[PDB]
C-alpha cells in the first residue's frame, strides 16, 4: 500500500503516527501495540528491504499519509524530503523477540554505566537513556541511537524485532578505538547564505555519471508527458540556491566549445550520493570527453525552444554491433521507436544513446497497424541486453535561423534521413559505467593495484592508444595462454576494452566448416573473417581484434596424418599469418588479442611473431577474496531474479576464512558457489513462509551454507576427475594400528593442518608403502583415507597400467601423473605394487616392457623439477623383496610400515570391539575370553571371518525360528502362503531383530582355521628381520 | 619432524591461557545463560568481524621451529638404510666390472 | 667450453662429446644434473624416462631425428637422458626391431 | 594381482558370488585363500562307506526329464545295498558308469 510521506524530529522509538483510514479499516481493532513494516523507494536497481515500526493513531493525518522520525534514517528534514513510501500492516501483528543484541558504546557512557551502582538499575538508566521497553519497544540494525554515542553492531536472530529488555542478552562493547567518531546524522559541513558575492554568471562543479536509471514516481516536481528523461540532472539543494532558483526550468552547459542544454532537479534527500557534484544520465555525459570539473550557466531563452524540425541527419557510430546483418533491423525500429517521440530535442555533435534486446533479433512481433498499435507497455516483458549510439550532424534552419543552438524533433516533422557511418571514441569506464546505468550484464571490475597481469596488457593497449600523436606503427600482437579454462580470458579483455575506451570486436569460434576442410574450408574462413573485420577496422580508432578460443583452429601438424590432409592445415595457417600482419599497416592502432587454451599447440610460424605471452594463474588466495566480494555484492546477487523481495547477505560471514577455503577454484566455480548458495537461501525463505513462524521480509545468505556448499563443489571436481566412489570407511574402524595410525597422520595431514610450520619447498616424503602378511588393513587403510581426508583419491587398479602396444603403457603412466599433478592435493593408491614394479634386470623374465615401465615409474615420481609436493603416494604388497632398491629410498618410499599380526591382547581385544562396534551385542557375557582363548597366530582378517561367522550362525538361528513361526502359521490356516508372502502380508520387526550372544562366538572360534600357516609367518618374520632388524 | 611434534605438543596451552585484551566488554543481561567462555569467545569474533583485518606479523624462526641433536640421535637410532646389505656387494661388483671393462 | 670460449675456441683437434654417470641411488647425481642445468646457463633439454618410444611403425626413429634437431637449432644445449637402460637395452632382442633400431 | 585387485579393492565390488574349484587347491596363492575371499573350503569325498547306497539310489531314481516318470530301468526288488557294497568305493562318477553299462 501507498501512503504519504513526511519527517519529524522525534525519537527513533517514538510511536509513528498513522492516518485513521489506514488505522480503522487495515490496522487491527484488538493489537495493544500495532506494528507496520515501512520500504523507502531510492535510486537504485531495487527495492530497500523493509523497516518494521510502531504505529498509533493520529486523526489529524490526512488521506493515507504517515509520519516518521527522521532519526531512524539518520537525517534531518532541512532539505525537500520524500511524499511517500509503501507501507503493509502486519496481519496478526507478528513480531518475533531477539534473544541477543550487540552494541556497541562511547567511552564516556561506558565509565558511566560501571559507576552506576547495580545491575537493574542500569537497566533502569538504559530504558530512561534511549527508550527501550521490555516486549514493547522494537531494535533494528546497523541503527545509530543517537550521534557518536552508540551504534547497534549486530542482531543475531533477525535484523529486526521486539526485545526482551527484561531477559534478553545485551552485549555492550566499549568503543576502545573511537570507531564512533565516524557518526554523522546527514549534519551539514557548515552553511553560508552567499559563499560567493553575486556569482550569477556561471559556477563550476563536477560532473560524474548518475549510478542507476530514474523512475518518474519518485521526482518531486510534475514535469509533463514528454521529453523529461533525455536532460535531467540532479544535485543537492544548496547548490540549487546558488543557482539562485529552485530546480530551475533549464541549465546550460558549455567547455571546450561545445555547449549543451540540460534539466536540472533536486537530488531526494534519504539518497547517499556525494556533495557539490553534478549528477546526470549517459546521455549526456557521453557528448564531452569530459573533465573532472566543468562550469554551468543559467540559459532562460531555453524556455523558448524552437521547433526546426526538418531533415534532420543522422548516422550510426562506428561499432561492433552496428555491422552485424540480422541486428540491424531491430536498430532501425528500435531509432525509430525512439524518434517516434512527440517532443524530444537535439542539438548537433549530441550522441544518442540506444538501447535493444539482443535475442529479440528474429521476433518480429507485428507489422504496422492503422490503429491502437503501440510499444509501451508490450515492451515491460523484456529488458535491455546491448547499446549503441547514434551522432547526429546536422539540421533544418527555416526563417528562425537566428539561433541554431538547441532545437526539438517533431514527428509530424521529423523524418528518418541517415549518412554513412561516422566513428568516435568510446566512453572510458573510468568516468561512466554505462553497464551500471543500464543493469547490462556488467563486466568484473578488476583492480590493478591488486591483480597483476591484467596491469602488463592494460598497460600495452593505452601504450597502443597513446601513440597515436607519436604517430609510428609501433602496435604490437598479444597473445594470452592459461595452464586451465574458464580463467576469465575475456572477461580481462573485455575489462581492458572499456576501460581504456577501446572498441572490441569479438569474433569466436561460432564458424562456418571445420569438418573436411577440403571442402573450401580455408575461404570460408578467412573471408569471413575479412568480410567481418573491414565493416568495423575502418570506422574504429582504436580497435581490438578478439579471437577467442584460437587454439582449436589454428591447429599444428600433427604427428601422424595424411600427407595432403595437412596441406589445407598449411595454407590456413599461412593465410591466418598473413591477415596478421595485414591489419598492423592497412589501420593505425590496431591491436592483435588472441587467446589460447594451450601455447604448446599453436604453430611456430604464427607465434614467432607473438612479441607479449601472459600467463593467466589459477587466482590465488588475495584475488579470491576480492572475486566472492564482488560476486556477493548488492548489485549482482538482487539483479536477474525479479523476485519480489530483495536480496542480501549476513554480515557475519567472513571473506577471509571463506577464500582460504576454497583454494584452487576457479572463478567459474566461485560463481557456481554463489549461485548454489542463493537456491539454498532462497528455498529456506520459501520453506518458512510455508511455514506458521515468523516470515522475514529478506532473504540472507549464510555462512553456514556456503560451508557445506563449497563442499559440494568440490566433490562436483572430484566427480569432474573421475575418481572413484571409494565406501564411507571411518577413521575409528582400523583398530590395532595405532603405531601406523600415527605415522600416516605425522605425513597426511601435519603439514596440511596449521599450513605454516611446512610452508616450504622442502622434501616432505610424500612417499609411504604398508608391506606384511595378507589381510592386516593396507586396503582398507586406503579406503578410510580416501574419504576421512578430503584429498583426491586416485586408484592405480593393479596392473592397470600394463597396455597392449610398446608405448602406451608409457603414456597411460604419464597421464595418470599429469591429471593427478593437475590437482595438487590428491593421493595414487599403488595397489600390489608387484605387478608393475619387480626387480629391475633379472635373468628369469622376457620381453622387459616390465623394466622400461618401472625404469619409468622412477622418472616421472621423484625425477627432477619436482615441485607442489602435494602428491602423496601409498603403495602396498604381499612381500617387497621383489621392487628394486631404487623405490626403497627416501623421496619415494622412505618408511616401509610392517602392519603385523597383534600379537598382543590389547590389541585383539581393541580389534574385535572394532569389528563389533557397530552391530548390536549381547553383554551377559564378557569379550576378553576371545582374546585369551585364540592363539596368536590369528590376524586381523581372520577375526574378521570370525565376527561374520558368529553372526551367520546366530542369524541363522532367527532364520530357523521364524521358519518354526510361519509353519505354525500355516497349520492353523489352511498352509495357504510360504514364507516370501509371509514377510509382506506379516511383520514382526522387533523378532528379526538378531542379537548375538557370545555362546554363538564360542561356537565358531572352534571352527574357523588361521589365514596362513607358520611357513609363511615366519618368511614375513624373516622379511621384516631383513628390511628393519638392520 | 619430531623436533616440531615436541614443540606443538609443548605450545598447546601457550596461546589459550592469556587474556585477551583487543577488545572491551561489559557482560550485562548476562543472567539465564549457561556458556560464560564460549559466549565470550562469540562475542569477540562478532567484534572482529566487524573489525576484520588481513595483515599479520611475522615471528621468531626459532620459536616456531627449531632442530635439537637429542632427537636427531633417536631419529638416527631408527635407521633405514636405503641400500640392501645383501645387494651392496653385488652392486659394487658390477660397479667395478662396468669401471674396468667397457 | 662456453664460460672460457676463446681457450677452447682453438684446437679442435681432440675433445670429448659427453659424460656418462652411475653410481648408488642417492648420490645427488641428478641433483649434480639439476644444479648443472641451472646455474651453468646453457640450454637443458630434459627428456626423462622412456618417453622417446611411441606406439606407431618406427616412430622412435622419426623422435630421435626431431629431438637431436632441436637440440641443434637451439643454442648449445646438453641431451639430459636418465634411466639409460629403459632405452638402450643389449643388442640382442627376441622382440621386434623398435626396440633396438632405436639404439 | 589383478584378480585380487579386482575381488577386494579399494572400490570393493557386492553382490558377486566368486565360486571356486579345483583339485589341487593349495597350488593357489594364499592371498587368494585369506577368509574375506573364497573363504569357506569346503571338502568333497569319494568313500563314504555304507553311504554310496544314497547316491546310488538318487542317480537310479533321477528324474530329470519329467515326461518319462523315470529314465534308468528300475526294477521291482531295488535291492541296491548288494551292488552299492560290492562296488568298493571307486568314485562318485562310478556308479553312473555302472548305470550306464548295466543298461
Ligand atoms: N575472474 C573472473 N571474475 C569474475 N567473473 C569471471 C571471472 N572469470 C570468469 N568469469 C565469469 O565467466 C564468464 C566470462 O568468462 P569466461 O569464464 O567465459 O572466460 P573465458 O576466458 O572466455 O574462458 P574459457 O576460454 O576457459 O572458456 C562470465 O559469466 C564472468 O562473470
Ligand atoms: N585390523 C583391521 N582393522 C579393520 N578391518 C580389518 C582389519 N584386519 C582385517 N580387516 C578386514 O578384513 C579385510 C582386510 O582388508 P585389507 O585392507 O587387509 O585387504 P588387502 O589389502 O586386499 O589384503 P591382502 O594383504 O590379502 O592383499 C577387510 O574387509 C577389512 O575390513
Ligand atoms: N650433494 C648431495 N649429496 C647428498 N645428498 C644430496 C646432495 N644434494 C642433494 N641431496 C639430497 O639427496 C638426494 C640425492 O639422491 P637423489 O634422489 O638425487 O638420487 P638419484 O640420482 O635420483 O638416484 P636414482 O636414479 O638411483 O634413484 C637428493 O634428492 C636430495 O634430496
Ligand atoms: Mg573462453
Ligand atoms: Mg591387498
Ligand atoms: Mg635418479
Amino acid at each position: 500500500m501507498k501512503a504519504s510521506l513526511t519527517f519529524s524530529l522525534s525519537g527513533i522509538y517514538a510511536p509513528c503516527s498513522i492516518s485513521r483510514d489506514i488505522y480503522l479499516e487495515y490496522g487491527d481493532k484488538k493489537a495493544e501495540c500495532l506494528y507496520g513494516t515501512i520500504r523507502l523507494p531510492q535510486y537504485g536497481p531495487g527495492c530497500t528491504p523493509g523497516k518494521i515500526v510502531h504505529c498509533v493513531l493520529d486523526d489529524s493525518l490526512p488521506f493515507c499519509s504517515i509520519v516518521v522520525p527522521s532519526k531512524l534514517f539518520g537525517f534531518m528534514p532541512t532539505q525537500p524530503t520524500m511524499d511517500f513510501c509503501y507501507f503493509e500492516p502486519i496481519l496478526d501483528n507478528v513480531v518475533p523477540v531477539l534473544d541477543s543484541v550487540t552494541f556497541l558504546i562511547n567511552e564516556q557512557l561506558y565509565s558511566k554505566l560501571m559507576d552506576l551502582p547495580q545491575e537493574m538499575q542500569q537497566i533502569q538508566f538504559l530504558h530512561y537513556k534511549y527508550n527501550i521497553n521490555s516486549m514493547e519497544t522494537v531494535v533494528h540494525s546497523r541503527d545509530i541511537l543517537t550521534s557518536g554515542l552508540c551504534q547497534i553492531l549486530n542482531c543475531s536472530p533477525f535484523p529486526q524485532g521486539l526485545v526482551d529488555f527484561t531477559e534478553t542478552q545485551l552485549i555492550l562493547v566499549n568503543d576502545t578505538e573511537q570507531k564512533l567518531s565516524a557518526l554523522k546524522y546527514a549534519n551539514e559541513d557548515e552553511e553560508y547564505a552567499l559563499p560567493k558575492i553575486g556569482t550569477n554568471s556561471a559556477l563550476s562543479i563536477d560532473l560524474e555519471s548518475l549510478p542507476c536509471t530514474i523512475s518518474r514516481d519518485l521526482l518531486r516536481p510534475a514535469p509533463h508527458i514528454n521529453d523529461d528523461n533525455s536532460i535531467y540532472a540532479f544535485t543537492d539543494a544548496e547548490t540549487l540556491l546558488r543557482l539562485d532558483v529552485t530546480s530551475g526550468s533549464f541549465i546550460t552547459v558549455s567547455n571546450m566549445g561545445c555547449v549543451r542544454l540540460v534539466k536540472l532537479f533536486v537530488l531526494l534527500l534519504p539518497n547517499g550520493f556525494k556533495k557539490r557534484t553534478i549528477y546526470a544520465p549517459p546521455k549526456i555525459i557521453a557528448s564531452f570527453p569530459d573533465c573532472s570539473v566543468v562550469t554551468i550557466s543559467k540559459s532562460n531563452i531555453g524556455h523558448t525552444d524552437i521547433p526546426i524540425a526538418n531533415q534532420v541527419f543522422i548516422s550510426r557510430v562506428g561499432g561492433w554491433l552496428q555491422s552485424q546483418k540480422c541486428f540491424q533491423n531491430i536498430i532501425l525500429t528500435t531509432l525509430k521507436k525512439f524518434f517516434s517521440e512527440s517532443k524530444r530535442i537535439l542539438c548537433q555533435n549530441d550522441l544518442i544513446p540506444i538501447a535493444f534486446d539482443s535475442s529479440m533479433a528474429d521476433l518480429n512481433i507485428a507489422e504496422e497497424n492503422d490503429e491502437s498499435d503501440d510499444e509501451d507497455e508490450l515492451g515491460q516483458y523484456y529488458k535491455n541486453d546491448s547499446l549503441v549510439w547514434f551522432f547526429v550532424t546536422s539540421a533544418e534552419l527555416d526563417c528562425f535561423s537566428k539561433d541554431n543552438s538547441h532545437f526539438i524533433i517533431d514527428p509530424n516533422r521529423t523524418k528518418l534521413i541517415t549518412t554513412n557511418i561516422t566513428n568516435r571514441r568510446p566512453l572510458p569506464l573510468s568516468r561512466s559505467n554505462l553497464q551500471r546505468y543500464y543493469g547490462f550484464a556488467e563486466t568484473f571490475y578488476y583492480d590493478l593495484h591488486i591483480f597483476p597481469y591484467v596491469r602488463q596488457l592494460v598497460n600495452i593497449l593505452e601504450t597502443s592508444f597513446n601513440c597515436s600523436q607519436r604517430g609510428i606503427t609501433l602496435n604490437a600482437s598479444v597473445l594470452l595462454h592459461s595452464t586451465t579454462n574458464n580463467v576469465g580470458k575475456a572477461t580481462m579483455v573485455r575489462f581492458a576494452s572499456k576501460y581504456l575506451g577501446i572498441h572490441l570486436l569479438e569474433i569466436d569460434c561460432l564458424s562456418l566448416t571445420s569438418n573436411s576442410r577440403q571442402l573450401d574450408s580455408t575461404s570460408k574462413i578467412i573471408g569471413y573473417i575479412r568480410a567481418k573485420c573491414e565493416n568495423v577496422l575502418p570506422y574504429a580508432s582504436p580497435a581490438v581484434i578478439f579471437l577467442a578460443h584460437l587454439d582449436s583452429i589454428l591447429l599444428d601438424v600433427n604427428a601422424n596424418q595424411d600427407p595432403e590432409a595437412i596441406k589445407l592445415q598449411k595454407s590456413i595457417n599461412f593465410e591466418m599469418s598473413k591477415l596478421l600482419d595485414d591489419f598492423t599497416f592497412k589501420f593505425p592502432g590496431t591491436t592483435f588479442v588472441g587467446s589460447v587454451n594451450n601455447i604448446d599447440n599453436v604453430p611456430s610460424s604464427f607465434r614467432s611473431h607473438m612479441r607479449f605471452e601472459i600467463l593467466v594463474p589459477v587466482p590465488s588466495e588475495a584475488q579470491r577474496l576480492r572475486i566472492f566480494q564482488w560476486y556477493l555484492s548488492s548489485h549482482e546477487l538482487n539483479r536477474d531474479v525479479q523476485q519480489k523481495v530483495p536480496v542480501s547477505y549476513m554480515d557475519n560471514i567472513s571473506f577471509s576464512s571463506l577464500s582460504s577455503y576454497s583454494a584452487g577454484l576457479t572463478p567459474l566455480d566461485i560463481k557456481s558457489i554463489v549461485e548454489t548458495a542463493r537456491m539454498t537461501a532462497t528455498a529456506r525463505f520459501y520453506q518458512e513462509s510455508k511455514k506458521c513462524g515468523w516470515l522475514p521480509q529478506s532473504i540472507l545468505i549464510t555462512q553456514e551454507d556456503l560451508s557445506k556448499a563449497t563442499s559440494k563443489a568440490r566433490n562436483e571436481f572430484s566427480v569432474s576427475i573421475g575418481a572413484p566412489q571409494i565406501p564411507n570407511v571411518t577413521w575409528d574402524d582400523i583398530g590395532g594400528i595405532d603405531f601406523v595410525k600415527g605415522e600416516i597422520l605425522d605425513t597426511i595431514d601435519m603439514p596440511l593442518k596449521h599450513p605454516e610450520l611446512f610452508t616450504s619447498g622442502m622434501k616432505k616424503r610424500s612417499g609411504i608403502l604398508f608391506y606384511g602378511p595378507p589381510g592386516t588393513g593396507k586396503t582398507l587403510m586406503a579406503k578410510a583415507i580416501a574419504t576421512n581426508f578430503s584429498l583426491n583419491f586416485f586408484s592405480v587398479k593393479g596392473p592397470e597400467l600394463l597396455n597392449m602396444y610398446i608405448g602406451e603403457s608409457e603414456a597411460n603412466v604419464r597421464r595418470v601423473f599429469q591429471k593427478a599433478r593437475e590437482a595438487k592435493p590428491c593421493v595414487i593408491f599403488f595397489d600390489q605394487i608387484d605387478s608393475v614394479a619387480p626387480k629391475r634386470g633379472n635373468q628369469g623374465d622376457s620381453g622387459g616392457v616390465m623394466d622400461r615401465i618401472v625404469s619409468q615409474l622412477l622418472a616421472e615420481l621423484d625425477g627432477m623439477s619436482t615441485d607442489a609436493d602435494g602428491v602423496f603416494v601409498i603403495g602396498a604388497t604381499n612381500r617387497p623383496d621383489l621392487l628394486d632398491e631404487a623405490l626403497l629410498r627416501p623421496g619415494r618410499f622412505d618408511k616401509l610400515l610392517y602392519l603385523g599380526i597383534p600379537d598382543t591382547d590389547t590389541k585383539q581385544l581393541n580389534i574385535l570391539e572394532a569389528l563389533t562396534r557397530k552391530f548390536v551385542l549381547d553383554n551377559d557375557v564378557k569379550l576378553i575370553e576371545l582374546a585369551k582363548l585364540c592363539p596368536f597366530n590369528y590376524t586381523g582378517a581372520d577375526f574378521y571371518a570370525l565376527c561374520s561367522d558368529a553372526m551367520l550362525n546366530a542369524m541363522s538361528r532367527i532364520a530357523r525360528m521364524v521358519e518354526k513361526k510361519v509353519s505354525q502359521h500355516n497349520e492353523l490356516t489352511g498352509e495357504n502362503i510360504s514364507t516370501r508372502r509371509w514377510f509382506d502380508k506379516i511383520a514382526t520387526k522387533e523378532d528379526t531383530k538378531v542379537v548375538v550372544k557370545m555362546e554363538d562366538f564360542l561356537k565358531a572360534q572352534e571352527q574357523l582355521t588361521p589365514s596362513v600357516s607358520r611357513a609363511e609367518l615366519n618368511h614375513y618374520e624373516a622379511v621384516r628381520a631383513n628390511f628393519e632388524g638392520a | 619432524l619430531k623436533s616440531v611434534h615436541r614443540w606443538l605438543s609443548a605450545a598447546d596451552q601457550s596461546e589459550v591461557v592469556p587474556g585477551n585484551d583487543n577488545i572491551e566488554y561489559f557482560s550485562i543481561n548476562e543472567h539465564g545463560r549457561r556458556e560464560e567462555n564460549r559466549l565470550r569467545l562469540k562475542t569477540l569474533l562478532q567484534q572482529d568481524v566487524v573489525h576484520e583485518t588481513k595483515t599479520s606479523t611475522s615471528a621468531a624462526s626459532e620459536l616456531t621451529a627449531v632442530v635439537t641433536i637429542n632427537d636427531l640421535l633417536e631419529a638416527c637410532q631408527e635407521t633405514k638404510p636405503s641400500i640392501s646389505t645383501s645387494e651392496l656387494v653385488k652392486l659394487r661388483g658390477i660397479y667395478d666390472r662396468f669401471q674396468k671393462d667397457r | 667450453p662456453t664460460k672460457y670460449e676463446p681457450i677452447f675456441v682453438n684446437c679442435p683437434l681432440r675433445l670429448r662429446s659427453g659424460i656418462l654417470l652411475y653410481g648408488y641411488p642417492g648420490c645427488g647425481k641428478t641433483l649434480l644434473a639439476s644444479a648443472v642445468a641451472q646455474q651453468c646457463g646453457l640450454n637443458f633439454i630434459s627428456v626423462k624416462g622412456p618417453e622417446i618410444l611411441n606406439k606407431f611403425i618406427g616412430a622412435s626413429e622419426q623422435n630421435i631425428r626431431e629431438l637431436f634437431e632441436r637440440a641443434q637449432s637451439v643454442k648449445p644445449c646438453i641431451l639430459f637422458f636418465d634411466e639409460f637402460d629403459s632405452i638402450a637395452p643389449k643388442r640382442g632382442h627376441d622382440s621386434t626391431g623398435v626396440t633396438d633400431r632405436v639404439v | 594381482n589383478q584378480l585380487l585387485t579386482q575381488m577386494d579393492g579399494a572400490e570393493g565390488l557386492d553382490g558377486v558370488y566368486i565360486l571356486a574349484a579345483t583339485s589341487r587347491p593349495d597350488l593357489i596363492d594364499s592371498a587368494l585363500l585369506r577368509p574375506g575371499r573364497l573363504d569357506k573350503s569346503v571338502i568333497c569325498n569319494i568313500p563314504t562307506e555304507s553311504e554310496r547306497l544314497d547316491i546310488l539310489q538318487a542317480i537310479v531314481n533321477s528324474k530329470d526329464k519329467d515326461t518319462g516318470q523315470k529314465k534308468f530301468a528300475l526294477e521291482k526288488n531295488a535291492d541296491l545295498k548288494l551292488i552299492a557294497e560290492k562296488t568298493a568305493g571307486f568314485s562318485g562318477a562310478d556308479l553312473q558308469g555302472l548305470c550306464y553299462n548295466a543298461y
